[PDB]
RNA sequence: GGCGCGUUAACAAAGCGGUUAUGUAGCGGAUUGCAAAUCCGUCUAGUCCGGUUCGACUCCGGAACGCGCCUCCA
RNA sequence: GGCGACACACGUGCUACAAUGCCCACUACAAAGCGAUGCCACCCGGCAACGGGGAGCUAAUCGCAAAAAGGUGGGCCCAGUUCGGAUUGGGGUCUGCAACCCGACCCCAUGAAGCCGGAAUCGCUAGUAAUCGCGGAUCAGCCAUGCCGCGGUGAAUACG
RNA sequence: CGCCUCCUAAAAGGUAACGGAGGCGCCCAAAGGUCCCCUCAGGCGGGACGGAAAUCCGCCGGAGAGCGCAAGGGUAGAAGG
C-alpha cells in the first residue's frame, strides 16, 4: 500500500504508475508531477522518498481517491435510486442509464446472454 | 484506437476537436 | 358449468400442415385472451409440428368463470389466407376445430 | 519464553513520512511508515479532506433565481 | 444539459401556481403536463400530478431531488419483466 | 520489566482518569488489561498446504511471539475439513509483549487500514471485553508487500478486568482506540 | 400372504459414500427455398418416513407402488 | 406519451484484440463538393467543446482546410498493457419554446468484454482487394458506425 | 440355529413362546504399561474472510459430551483429551 493505499508498479514511469491508482488518469498523472517537479519519466525503482512522500502528500491531499471516490459515487447512484429518478430506476434493474437501445446490445450492463426458448 | 475520444485518432474519427486534438 | 374451470381441445381440421398452423394461431389467441381475463392456463396435452404448429393441443383455463366465456368458442373455425406452405400465392380455405368442455371431477370409486 | 523459537525483540524506531517518530519495540530496529496516529485524517480532529462539502447539492446551487416572481 | 448562459428552465405556468400557492396557503394537487420543467426549491412539499401520456402521477417533491425534471418521476413504460 | 510508552500512559494518564470517572475505592477495582489473544482463523491450510508456517513466520514478526496451532474439534463435510486438521494459529500476548503490540496497533497499524473510519463502538463483549477483526496483515509495520504472499486477516481479542462495557469503553478510548460511533 | 427384485430427469436406462452417466428427445445456432437427415453447442434427477455417517441417489430399517416366483397333502 | 421498451434470437455494420502496433511532438502530398438568418479567415477569453469580438466572399478571388495513412524524432517493452474504449459518476458547451423519457459534443474520474473467434459463411481478378482520410445531400441539432461520392498508399493468385 | 445388549422376568439368581427391539464373527503397535498435565456437550454475547456449524475471547453450564462399533451398566475425585 505505497501511495494512496495502493502500491504502484515499479520498473515503469511515474506518470504511468500513478494511473494505476483508482482516481487518476493521464491528466492527473501529468499534473501531480509537474505541480511537484518530479520527473514524469523516472523509473519507480529510482525515486528517493523525498519525491515519494512529496508526491504522495500532493496526491492524497489534492484529489478524492480510492475508497473516498468509490464510496462517494456509491452514494450517488444510491441517491438517484432512493428518490425514484429514472436513472435510479435503471440502476435498480441493472439496465442502461444513459438512454442506449436495449432491443439488442447492452451486454456490458446486462451481463452475459441469458438465451431463452422462442 | 479510433474509438478512444481521449486521443487524437478518436477526435479525427469523430471530426471534433479538444485537448487531445486542438485546432 | 359457467363457473367451473374449463378445458379447451384445439385440433387441426381440413388443411394439413396449415390447419395445424392455424390451430397454433387459435392456441395463442386463447392463452393471450386468458391473461386478459386473469384466468390461469396450463397445457395438458400438446402435439407440435416441425413447421411450428400443433396437430392437437389441450390446455385448461383455471379461473372462476372460465366455462362461462370460453364455451362460445366450441365449433369449427375457418381460415382463408395465402398459406406459408403455399408457393403459387393461392388462397387456401382451411379449418381448425375447438372443443370446450367443463373440467371433469376425479371422483373416487368404492363399493356400496 | 522458550529459546530458539521466538524472534528476539529489540528497541525499535518507527518513522512516519510526516516526520513523526515513535519509540517502541519490534523485530526490526527501524521501520518507516507512510501514515500514523499523528497525521491520520480520522485522528487529526476532523481534518476533513477535500470533502468539506455541504454537498453542496442541490438547492444550494442557487445558480439562477432570475426566473420571475 | 441546457446551456448555463440561459436561464434554468421552468415553464412558469407551473412555477406561477406553486408561488401563488405559497401565498394563499397551499398545498393541493397540481396536475401538469410539463415533465420538461426542472424542479425548484419553490415546489418542495407540493405534490404535482405529472402526466405520463396516459395518467397523472402524484409526485411529492423533496430536497434530494431539486436539480431533476418532474418527468423523471412519472415514468412512461410499465415493464414488470419477462417470463 | 521495560518501559513501553503506551504502558506509562496507562499508569500515568489512564488510571487516574478512570478513578475520576467511576470513583473506585480500591487500586485493583480499576480496569486493567488482562491479555490480547490474536487468532488467524486460516483454515485454507486444511489440505492446500502447511501455509501456516508462513503465517506463523509473520504473526511472529508482528508480535515477537511464536504462535501455536489450532486443530479442528470435529469434522465438517462442507468445510472440506476432517477433525484434527491444522486450521489456524493463535498467539496469547501478556504483559510487556501485550503492551508493545497494542502500542503499534493503535499508533501505526489501525491508521494503515484502508478507509479506516473508526473502530466499531458495539463490538464490546457485553462483559467488558473487546474484539476487532482485521482484513490483512500488511497493516502491521513489520510486514511488507515484498515478503508477503497472501492476504490473511485475523481476530483480535482484548480482555479486561472491567465488569461492564462502559468501564471497558473508557479504558480503551483513554488508551487510544479510535472509536467510530 | 410368503420370498426375491426395483422406484433416478421428457422417456428408456446405468455406475457410484464426496465427482455432467449414457442414448434419443427437448432448447440455441449452422446447413437447406422449407422440412427432415446431418453439423456445432446445450440442458431438466434420484418415491415417502426414520436412522448411520463429517457427508447418503448410493448403506441400514420401514411405508406406498410396480414386477417375478410360490400358495402344496388332504 | 410512444415510435427509442428488453428474459431473448437473426441480418447489416463500426471499434478492437496490438509492436508491420499504440502515443506525443514536429514535417509533407490529394480530389470532389459546399457556402449571404450562409462558409467563416484572423484575434482574444476558455485545458476544451465553445463564447466574445471580427476581416473576406453573392465566390478557380473569401472560407469550410486539418487531408489521413506518409515522413523525421523520441517514447512505450510484450503485460488485458501507453492494447482496447464499453460502462458508470461528476463538471460543462450548443441547438432548439423546450433535451426526463430521448440529442450531439467537451473535460476530469472510471478502463468492461475482448489474447484473432465452433459448425459454418461473405467479398474481391488491377489501380481491384486491403488500408487511409476528405465532401455532399437530408438537416435547428442529431443518435451517420448509414448512403451516394472523392482522391491518397496499393498487393496476392487464377494450374485448371 | 452359536455369541452379545435391553425388555418380557412377578425388586436375589434363574426362568419360556415362530414374544418385543437391536447388535457380533472385528479391531488397536496404540486404541497397550507407567508417570505427568488437562476437562465436556450445550446456551447467550463478542470477532476479517467465516456460514446453523471451521478457529479466537468472555460469561453461564455436574455432566445431558466423550469412551472405535449394539445396548446396558459404569465413568470428570476419569474409564474421557
Ligand atoms: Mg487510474
Ligand atoms: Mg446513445
Ligand atoms: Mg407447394
Ligand atoms: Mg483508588
Ligand atoms: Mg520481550
Ligand atoms: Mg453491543
Ligand atoms: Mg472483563
Ligand atoms: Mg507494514
Ligand atoms: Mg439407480
Ligand atoms: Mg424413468
Ligand atoms: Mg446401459
Ligand atoms: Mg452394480
Ligand atoms: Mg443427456
Ligand atoms: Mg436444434
Ligand atoms: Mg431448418
Ligand atoms: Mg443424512
Ligand atoms: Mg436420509
Ligand atoms: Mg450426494
Ligand atoms: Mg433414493
Ligand atoms: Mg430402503
Ligand atoms: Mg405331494
Ligand atoms: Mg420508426
Ligand atoms: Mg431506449
Ligand atoms: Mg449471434
Ligand atoms: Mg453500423
Ligand atoms: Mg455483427
Ligand atoms: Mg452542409
Ligand atoms: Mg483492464
Ligand atoms: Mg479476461
Ligand atoms: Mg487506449
Ligand atoms: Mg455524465
Ligand atoms: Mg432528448
Ligand atoms: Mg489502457
Ligand atoms: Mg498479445
Ligand atoms: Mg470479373
Ligand atoms: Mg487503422
Ligand atoms: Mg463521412
Ligand atoms: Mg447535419
Ligand atoms: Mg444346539
Ligand atoms: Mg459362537
Ligand atoms: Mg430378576
Ligand atoms: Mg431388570
Ligand atoms: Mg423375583
Ligand atoms: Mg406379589
Ligand atoms: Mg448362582
Ligand atoms: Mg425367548
Ligand atoms: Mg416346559
Ligand atoms: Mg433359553
Ligand atoms: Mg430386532
Ligand atoms: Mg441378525
Ligand atoms: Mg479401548
Ligand atoms: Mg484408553
Ligand atoms: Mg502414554
Ligand atoms: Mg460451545
Ligand atoms: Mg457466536
Ligand atoms: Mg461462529
Ligand atoms: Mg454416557
Ligand atoms: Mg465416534
Ligand atoms: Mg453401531
Ligand atoms: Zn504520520
Amino acid at each position: 500500500a505505497r501511495i494512496a493505499g495502493v502500491e504502484i508498479p515499479r520498473n515503469k514511469r511515474v506518470d504511468v504508475a500513478l494511473t494505476y491508482i483508482y482516481g487518476i488518469g493521464k491528466a492527473r498523472a501529468k499534473e501531480a508531477l509537474e505541480k511537484t517537479g518530479i520527473n514524469p519519466a523516472t523509473r519507480v525503482k529510482d525515486l528517493t522518498e523525498a519525491e515519494v512522500v512529496r508526491l504522495r502528500e500532493y496526491v492524497e491531499n489534492t484529489w478524492k481517491l480510492e475508497g473516498e471516490l468509490r464510496a462517494e459515487v456509491a452514494a450517488n447512484i444510491k441517491r438517484l435510486m432512493d428518490i425514484g429518478c429514472y436513472r435510479g430506476l435503471r440502476h435498480r434493474r441493472g439496465l442502461p442509464v444513459r438512454g442506449q437501445r436495449t432491443r439488442t446490445n447492452a451486454r456490458t450492463r446486462k451481463g452475459p446472454r441469458k438465451t431463452v426458448a422462442g | 484506437g479510433k474509438g478512444d475520444r481521449r486521443t487524437r485518432r478518436g477526435k479525427i474519427w469523430r471530426g471534433t476537436y479538444g485537448k487531445y486534438r486542438p485546432r | 358449468m359457467d363457473e367451473r374451470d374449463a378445458i379447451v381441445e384445439i385440433r387441426a381440421g381440413t388443411g394439413g400442415e396449415e390447419a395445424a398452423l392455424f390451430a397454433r394461431d387459435l392456441f395463442n389467441m386463447y392463452l393471450r385472451f386468458a391473461e386478459e381475463m386473469g384466468f390461469e392456463t396450463e397445457v395438458l396435452d400438446s402435439h407440435p409440428t416441425d413447421l411450428g404448429g400443433f396437430s392437437k393441443v389441450v390446455f385448461e383455463v383455471r379461473g372462476p368463470g372460465a366455462y362461462g366465456t370460453f364455451k362460445y368458442e366450441s365449433g369449427v373455425h375457418r381460415v382463408q389466407r395465402v398459406p406459408v406452405t403455399e408457393t403459387q400465392g393461392r388462397i387456401h380455405t382451411s379449418t381448425a376445430t375447438v372443443a370446450v368442455l367443463p373440467k371433469a371431477e376425479e371422483e373416487d370409486f368404492a363399493l356400496n | 519464553m522458550k529459546e530458539g523459537i521466538h524472534p528476539k525483540l529489540v528497541p525499535a524506531r518507527i518513522i512516519c513520512g510526516c516526520g513523526n517518530v515513535i519509540e517502541t519495540y519490534s523485530t526490526k530496529p527501524e521501520i518507516y511508515v507512510e501514515v500514523c496516529s499523528k497525521c491520520h485524517p480520522f485522528y487529526t480532529g476532523q481534518q476533513r479532506f477535500v470533502d468539506t462539502e455541504g454537498r453542496v447539492e442541490r438547492f444550494q446551487r442557487r445558480y439562477g433565481d432570475s426566473y420571475r416572481k | 444539459p441546457r446551456s448555463l448562459k440561459k436561464g434554468v428552465f421552468v415553464d412558469d405556468h407551473l412555477l406561477e401556481k406553486v408561488l401563488e400557492l405559497n401565498a394563499k396557503g397551499e398545498k393541493r394537487l397540481i396536475k401538469t403536463w410539463s415533465r420538461r420543467s426542472t424542479i425548484v426549491p419553490e415546489m418542495v412539499g407540493h405534490t404535482i400530478a405529472v402526466y405520463n401520456g396516459k395518467q397523472h402521477v402524484p409526485v411529492y417533491i423533496t430536497e434530494n431531488m431539486v436539480g431533476h425534471k418532474l418527468g423523471e418521476f412519472a415514468p412512461t413504460r410499465t415493464y414488470r419483466g419477462h417470463g | 520489566p521495560l518501559d513501553v510508552a503506551l504502558k506509562r500512559k496507562y499508569y500515568e494518564e489512564v488510571r487516574p482518569e478512570l478513578i475520576r470517572r467511576f470513583g473506585y475505592q480500591n487500586v485493583w477495582e480499576v480496569p486493567r488489561l488482562e491479555k490480547v489473544v490474536i487468532n488467524q482463523g486460516l483454515g485454507e491450510a486444511k489440505e492446500d498446504a502447511r501455509i501456516l508456517e508462513k503465517a506463523a513466520q509473520e504473526l511472529a514478526l508482528i508480535t515477537g511471539q511464536k504462535p501455536a496451532v489450532t486443530r479442528a474439534k470435529k469434522s465438517i463435510s462442507n468445510f472440506k475439513l476432517r477433525k484434527g486438521m491444522p486450521i489456524g494459529l493463535r498467539v496469547t500476548l501478556r504483559r510487556d509483549r501485550m503492551w508493545i503490540f497494542l502500542e503499534k496497533l493503535l499508533n501505526v497499524a489501525l491508521p494503515r487500514i484502508r478507509d479506516f473510519r473508526g473502530l466499531n463502538p458495539n463490538s464490546f463483549d457485553g462483559r467488558g471485553n473487546y474484539n476487532l477483526g482485521l482484513r490483512e496483515q500488511l497493516i502491521f509495520p513489520e510486514i511488507t508487500y515484498d515478503m508477503v504472499d497472501a492476504l490473511r486477516g485475523m481476530d483480535i481479542a482484548v480482555v479486561t478486568t472491567a465488569e461492564t462495557d462502559e468501564e471497558a469503553r473508557a479504558l480503551l478510548e483513554l488508551l487510544g482506540f479510535p472509536f467510530r460511533k
